[PDB]
DNA sequence: TCTGACGCGGC
DNA sequence: GCCGCGTCAGA
């Protein structure tokens, strides 16, 4: 029936979420953790996690295991591959990006104050997309032949990594293939902002 | 002669058809109920009032006891109480189950 | 006879179909019976047609 | 062997089946009520034959 | 008007709790069957009759 | 008067017949007021220039949706925006966008006439004029969203100052937030928002025009015009009240009570009023009447049932009933049903057999049946749609029997088949395919065994004690 | 230890009310004519209240044991046993708050005695007879002070704004929440401090009490007056066919039915921005219809079916010898 | 279908198990052993770091036991350790993954030579703390599970992950304060299961 | 019918 | 401070 979520600005486990709802066609109500009254706020969780969704008899405040819990809520076009090995694979790829992502992004928005700093994790970041380069060709979104679940969590760091002024398309190596396609998709170009603007801001 | 066992119950109520129209069944009485406080036998009041009128849980359970023949007993609320307290909940009055540590 | 549709028999129900190859009837019968310790003959019989046809 | 040969012999109410509900109802107790039960003398246990 | 139940307990409370305290002082009252029965403490009881 | 009466029908009717009936001679007056003041309006309206590169714009739209329309002799005909002002219409458009590029790229004040002029010859009443006035009204409306946003995350966290309510209130600057870093309000990702809703409200403006002043000032002369085009129309509708009593009384037990049926004659009459125009010379009762019967008629077949029945299906419905009563009391016969199908505007035999079917309303389960062994109808309705515990308890003895005789059979490999292809306890009921590969083969070999299971199975010792079930 | 040892009764926030309702019933549709199945927002709708089936979805698309929890993206209705429909609960959006029948008319009416002010006037600004000023202002005028319409119009050219004399529920409701228990309270006893009971004195020792009980409960004066009202589930008023091909129709689905229309009706008037005289004959309507749902003819002859016997009300239900205390619990 | 394993290894233990359970082809190999060290070579080869338990197939290797047990549920349809409804698979999912980062964590850095005696204790008390609520937990979790089905036959991976914590418990020599009869019985009910015993021995 | 309780409006 | 009119609520 009706579901709603709560998600926080800038968030890329957020901007997942919403790709995800977006790609199932479901209806929802989405509202700004910020707007909330702050006591509000700290009632709906203890702990405070401002991506967690909302139902009537259950929530989930868990990001691992958020996208999988939405995925087999909703008998939709699934986000993952039919094959099996397909799917196999699919997870391991999914750990690989979890288990050491927080360098790429943590370590750059709060431990890189210096300007070198940024400069200097810039350089490594551009080395680390060339060596990316030199992997899968020609993939739809990834190594499978339909859209995966997979393809929305790169949709997160792209734009993420877009919002940290490090936007490279002929500059980040031979990925320029799936990186025009993937904005195609109507649930992914949802990142950021005379008929036409009023129309698309309602 | 009216002879029943096992009957059809009221969709409002879950509760047993009367009068023999159907499969009939004999109401018990409120005075009863006095006569069995009266008497002390609340083990027979307690079964009598959940598991044969309004114990869905409970008559399936008990019809598969006596067929099986092994003893148990479960009563654990009657649905006509839980149907009094949706019609208080849809009014602005609200009642609720508690627990007291006071 | 009175026709039935969507049974979505359960897996065990199932198992028994296939095991007989009983196939499952889309029709149910609601006979008119006496009732039980009533015994009588049938004096009369009256029937009414369709109208139209 | 299934309930529902039980039933259906319950049916032809065979011979066997009086002896069985004999044996059953032989020390079985059953409670007789009247419509006012004014008291509780009213309501009585008897054990059926 | 206050239950006898009630002021003997406040009374027991207070009697002791810390040293006389003036606890209570009470004259008995008569009532009705029917203005006792619905003045019972249970909402539940009271309502149903 | 105050009499403390509960029912609200004479209160109502008490403050509605207060006002006196009006002549024709001051429906006229009225309808003529009304009419100065949205010319007034219009002519208000259309006076700022970017309308009309918006309405150019709209047009351009519609194009699209012509090429559209040619993809899947005459041009794609839509004319939802201009209603009875489609060659005539393209060609006066081209006309207006050539004029409206030549006007923003050197004419000052002769164009503009020349495009006012054109647009008076142009006819629009009033869903034309409410769009462009919510085209000015929708970028000031978001531009106040914008603001407030922008208040609401600022003041409470710049310390919660309120009072000084005019330096935030300075907008578009975006150079106070500097300023405010030495002070409080010391958020960054706040900060980077705030700046991003003044671009988008910047934007908004290079797109219109100026600051919000020049826009704040129109809105307000559009609501004062917009003021008295209403008093004008409550002036005309209250004198007018009565008409949907009178109409209301022919249909008094069709279903409806009183008041609902006055309330869907008001408002019949309230958008009948406004359409109506003084240039030809008539009452407007009879404009006013077809709409509040129309609105009444609609109201009893919408809101008859319990259950909706379609308002067409109900028209057919009512024609039958009419055409019955004439030849029952002509002819005498009751039916005559192919009779009644020989001179009908129906052209259907089957829909009169199915139509008449839906002719009884739902009875009501606590209505009393007199004395009837003192009995109602509500308490003999039973459930049919749960299980009886005897229909529980058969399901549980054979569902018990099976697993038995799948463990007195096969050693494990033909149970643990059965199990799978048929699923028993299994969540996805497995495929051939899935079973194959649990095995890491026999992936066709799955099929022959459970084959040999099933004859197995079928043997007499098994199968007799379940063929009861069955 | 898994056993409720207790049970206690409190009014109910618009909060709580929004957190029972599973879904919100905006249109009143109970079934489509030409086949037997739930509206798509209707009081029967399946998607809020849940499945008729057990683990079948309406469109029945989804029909397997692979598929349990998921929710058909097709339809609304979700995949679970249909025994759901009976303890899910829905609620309806009231575009103007509704006073509670039971504590208007309680006899002694709750809010006469926290008004401190005769039943009668109250019922008389409830039906718009009358003005209150809900802002003393600079003015003279009594914030507890009824102004006729010829006076409220005197008053507000002598004073222009400043105060505010608003009519119907929103003007009590707004009275009530703009009350100070401490300050009430502490010069009512102080009225008590100067005990002069003989007469007078008597009538205030309940108010006290009554102050005293809502501080201790925590529970907001302004809840009594609705501004949500929650919708009983469809199988505790169902609607199932009967032989003769005829369904059996429950005296509350009219009334439900009736109060979602009149509701529409009034939203669709406040849109049209239509005549105030019209707005408040309909805002009196919806009242009307909400105090005969709760309990027809308390205040006003009872409504009638076709049968002319009067409708069955929520309250009519629990109370009597055929009352469900007595009739059924028994 | 080759699983790589490594002896004294909690996580490798489990996988066996759950193989056992599978009855499946398994040839398990141990990289200490020095019988194989040119198939350890391999693996390193295949794994960046060598992860253990690896599971290794010819279209794909993987590493980690929880994508491991999950991709065992895929390949297998022999009976589930997962629920058949949604939510009641998140809730176990996210029991698993608080149980594995809350004791599995502590079991790994306690098997290590070089631990301090201070950090060795403080581990030790903790798993004690929270040994109870955890078992409390998956016993609830586990009525829930039965009650939506009645004789499904599904056995439930966190009461086997909960019965291997507690013999490593019991391996490690670490003390339970339950002074609960009933859940020392009910522990010794689950070390009692036939399939366990496979493995241990 | 009625009883009372509770009222609460006149003076 | 009171007469006398009234609501309700059960039979
Ligand atoms: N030896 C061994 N350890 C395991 C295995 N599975 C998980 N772990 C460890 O347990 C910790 C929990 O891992 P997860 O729950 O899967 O990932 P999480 O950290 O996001 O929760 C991790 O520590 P971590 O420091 O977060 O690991 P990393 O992800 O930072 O490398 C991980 O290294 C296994 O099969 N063998
Ligand atoms: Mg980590
Ligand atoms: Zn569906």
């Amino acid at each position: 029936m009706k579901v709603t979520l709560y998600t926080t600005k800038y968030c890329p486990y957020s901007l997942r979420a919403r790709i995800a709802l977006a790609e199932k066609k479901m209806s929802t109500d989405i509202v700004e953790a910020g707007d909330l009254e702050p006591a509000m706020i700290k009632k709906i969780t203890p702990n405070g996690v401002f991506p967690v969704l909302m139902e009537k008899d259950y929530s989930i405040n868990n990001r691992k295991a958020l996208l999988i819990y939405i995925d087999e809520r909703f008998p939709a076009p699934s986000l993952l591959p039919n094959v099996v090995n397909e799917r196999i694979k699919i997870r391991l790829s999914l750990d690989k990006i979890d288990n050491e992502w927080y360098p790429v992004l943590d370590q750059i928005r709060k431990h890189r104050s210096d300007q070198k700093m940024l400069e200097s994790m810039f350089k490594d970041l551009k080395e680390s997309l060339l060596a990316m380069e030199k992997a899968f060709t020609g993939s739809e979104f990834f190594i499978s032949s339909g859209f995966t679940l997979a393809d929305c969590y790169i949709a997160a760091l792209i734009i993420c990594l877009e919002a940290e002024g490090f936007i490279i398309d002929d500059e980040y190596g031979a990925i320029y293939e799936y990186k025009k396609r993937l904005f195609a998709r109507d649930s992914v170009k949802k990142a950021n902002i005379l008929l036409k603007t009023l129309r698309t801001h309602r | 002669m009216h002879a029943r066992s096992t009957g059809s119950y009221s969709l409002v109520t879950q509760q047993p058809l009367g009068g023999k129209a159907q499969f009939g069944g004999q109401r018990f009485g409120e005075m009863e109920v006095w006569a069995l406080q009266a008497y002390g036998a609340a083990y027979t009041l307690r079964e009598m009032l959940t598991v044969k009128s309004d114990d869905i849980a409970g008559r399936s359970k008990m019809y598969k006891n006596i067929v099986d023949g092994k003893l148990t007993m479960n009563v654990d609320v009657p649905e006509s109480f839980n149907v009094l307290r949706n019609e208080v909940r849809a009014l602005g009055i609200d009642m609720d189950f508690d627990y007291s540590s006071e | 006879i009175t026709p039935k549709a969507e049974q979505q028999l359960t897996p065990e129900e199932r198992l028994l179909r296939a095991i007989f190859n009983e196939k499952a009837s889309n029709v149910v019968d609601s006979s008119l019976r006496m009732p039980s310790g009533t015994s009588g003959t049938v004096i009369n019989v009256q029937v009414f047609e369709n109208d139209k046809g | 062997t299934t309930i529902k040969q039980a039933k259906r012999m319950v049916e032809l109410e065979e011979a066997v089946v009086w002896d069985i509900l004999e044996t059953v109802i032989n020390e079985h107790p059953v409670l007789l009520n009247r419509a006012p039960t004014l008291h509780r003398l009213g309501i009585q246990a008897f054990e059926p034959r | 008007d206050e239950s006898i139940e009630l002021v003997r307990i406040l009374e027991e409370n207070d009697k002791l709790r810390k040293q006389g305290k003036k606890e209570v002082e009470y004259e008995l009252v008569l009532m009705g069957i029917t203005r006792s029965s619905l003045s019972t403490e249970s909402f539940l009881s009271a309502a149903s009759f | 008067l105050k009499g403390k009466t509960s029912d609200p029908i004479r209160m109502y009717m008490r403050e509605m017949g207060i006002v006196d009936l009006l002549d024709k001679k001051g429906e006229t007056d009225i309808a003529i007021r009304i009419e100065e003041g949205t010319t007034e309006v219009f002519s208000t309206i259309l006076s700022y220039p970017i309308v009309i590169k918006t309405y150019i714009e709209r047009f351009r739209e519609l194009e699209e949706k012509a090429i559209d329309y040619m993809n899947s002799e005459n041009e794609p005909v839509a004319r939802y925006i201009r209603f009875n002002e489609t060659q005539r219409a393209y060609e006066f458009f081209t006309n207006l966008e050539k004029m409206f590029e030549e006007y923003q790229d050197k004419p000052n004040k002769k164009l503009y006439t020349k495009i006012v002029k054109e647009f008076d010859n142009l006819r629009l009443s009033t869903s034309h004029l409410q769009k462009l006035v919510d085209y000015i009204r929708l970028p000031y409306a978001r531009v106040k969203e914008f603001e407030r946003k922008i208040l609401r995350l600022c003041v409470e966290r710049s310390k919660t100052p309120r009072q000084e309510f005019i330096k935030v209130y300075k907008v578009g600057s975006l150079e106070w937030l500097e300023p405010l870093t030495k002070k409080y309000k010391f958020t960054e990702n706040t900060i980077r928002e705030i700046k991003n809703l003044t671009k988008q409200i910047n934007q908004f403006q290079i797109l219109m025009m100026m600051d919000i002043e020049e826009l704040k000032q129109v809105n307000l002369e559009i609501s004062r015009s917009e003021a008295k085009i209403t008093q004008a129309k409550k002036e005309m509708i209250e004198a007018n009240l009565r008409l949907v009593v009178s109409e209301a009384k022919k249909y008094t037990n069709r279903g409806l009570h009183f008041l609902d049926i006055i309330q869907e004659g008001n408002i019949g009459l309230m958008k009948a009023v406004d359409k109506f125009d003084y240039r030809k010379g008539f009452k407007f009762s009879t404009y006013a009447t077809w709409w509040i019967r129309q609105a009444i008629t609609r109201s009893i077949a919408d809101q008859a049932r319990t259950i909706r029945v379609p308002v067409h299906m109900i028209e057919t419905i009512n024609k039958v009933n009419r055409i019955k009563r004439q030849i029952l009391q002509e002819k005498g016969r009751e039916a005559t049903e192919e009779e009644i199908i020989e001179h009908t505007p129906n052209m259907s035999k089957e829909k009169l057999k199915k139509i008449l079917n839906i002719s009884h309303t739902p009875i009501s389960m606590e209505s009393p049946i007199g004395d009837d062994e003192d009995s109602t109808v509500g308490d003999f309705i039973e459930d049919k749609n749960n299980y009886s515990p005897i229909e529980a308890a058969n399901l549980e003895n054979l569902r018990e029997a099976i697993k038995e005789l799948i463990e007195t059979g096969l050693t494990e490999r033909e149970a643990k088949v059965l199990m799978m292809r048929f699923g028993i306890g299994m969540n996805t009921d497995h495929t051939l395919e899935e079973v194959g590969k649990q095995f890491n083969v026999t992936r066709e070999r799955i099929r022959q065994i459970e084959a040999k299971a099933l004859r197995k199975l079928k043997h007499p010792s098994r199968s007799a004690f379940l063929k009861t079930f069955l | 230890s898994k056993k409720f040892d207790i049970i206690k009764i409190s009014l109910a926030s618009p909060e709580v009310i929004r957190s029972w309702s599973h879904g919100e019933v905006k249109k009143p549709e109970t079934i489509n004519y030409r086949t037997f199945k739930p509206e798509r927002d209707g009081l029967f709708c399946a998607k809020i209240f849940g499945p008729i089936k057990d683990y079948e979805c309406l469109c029945g698309k989804y029909k397997r044991l692979k598929h349990r929890g998921v929710v058909c993206e097709r339809c609304g209705v979700e995949v679970e046993q249909a025994k759901v429909r009976r303890e899910r609960m829905g609620h309806i959006d009231l575009v103007c708050p509704v006073v509670h029948i039971w504590y208007l008319k309680s006899l002694p009416s709750r809010i006469g005695l926290f008004l401190d002010m005769p039943l009668k006037n109250v019922e008389k600004v409830l039906y718009f007879e009358s003005y209150i000023v809900t802002d003393p202002g600079m003015t003279p005028l009594e914030k507890k002070q009824l102004l006729t319409d010829e006076e409220y119009a005197e008053a507000l050219e002598n004073y222009g704004y400043e105060f505010e004399a608003s009519m119907g529920a929103e003007a009590i409701r707004d009275l009530l929440a703009d009350t100070d228990i401490e300050s009430e309270i502490e010069l009512l006893q102080a009225e008590c401090e100067e005990s002069k009971s003989t007469a007078k004195k008597e009538k205030a020792i309940k108010r006290l009490r009554l102050l005293e009980t809502f501080q201790a409960s925590g529970n907001k004066p302004e809840w009594m007056v609705m501004t949500v009202l929650p919708v009983l589930p469809p199988d505790l008023r169902p609607l199932v066919p009967i032989e003769g091909g005829r369904f059996a129709t429950s005296d509350l689905n009219d009334l439900y039915r009736r109060v979602i229309n009149r509701n529409n009706r009034l939203k669709k008037l406040l849109d049209l921005n239509a005549p105030d005289i019209i707005v408040r004959n309909e805002k009196r309507m919806l009242q009307e219809a909400v105090d005969a749902l709760l309990d027809n003819g308390r205040r006003g002859r009872a409504v009638t079916g076709s049968n002319k016997r009067p409708l069955k009300s929520l309250a009519d239900m629990i109370k009597g010898k055929q009352g469900r205390f007595r009739q059924n619990l028994l | 279908m080759l699983l790589y394993t490594k002896k004294d290894d909690i996580y490798s233990d489990i996988v066996r198990m759950i193989l056992l359970i599978k009855g499946a082809n398994a040839k398990i190999v141990d990289v200490s052993k020095e019988e194989n060290s040119k198939h350890l070579e391999e693996l390193n080869i295949i794994t960046p770091n060598g992860n253990i338990p690896t599971l290794s197939t010819d279209d794909f290797a993987v590493y980690r036991l929880s994508v491991i047990i999950e991709a065992i549920e895929d390949l297998y349809p022999f009976p589930p350790m997962f629920p058949v409804f949604p939510k009641q698979r998140a809730n176990a999912r996210i029991l698993l993954e608080y149980v594995n980062k809350t004791f599995l964590q502590n079991i790994i850095k306690l098997q290590s030579p070089d631990l301090d005696e201070k950090q060795a204790n403080e581990i030790k008390m903790l798993m004690q703390r929270d040994i109870i609520s955890t078992y409390k937990k998956i016993v609830s979790e586990r009525e829930v599970n039965a009650e939506s089905n009645p004789d499904a036959q599904n056995i439930n991976v966190l009461t086997l992950i909960i019965t291997f914590v507690f013999y490593y418990f019991i391996k490690l020599k670490i003390s339970i304060p339950t002074k609960d009869k009933n859940i020392i019985k009910e522990i010794k009910e689950l070390l009692s299961e036939p399939n366990f015993i496979k493995t241990i021995k």
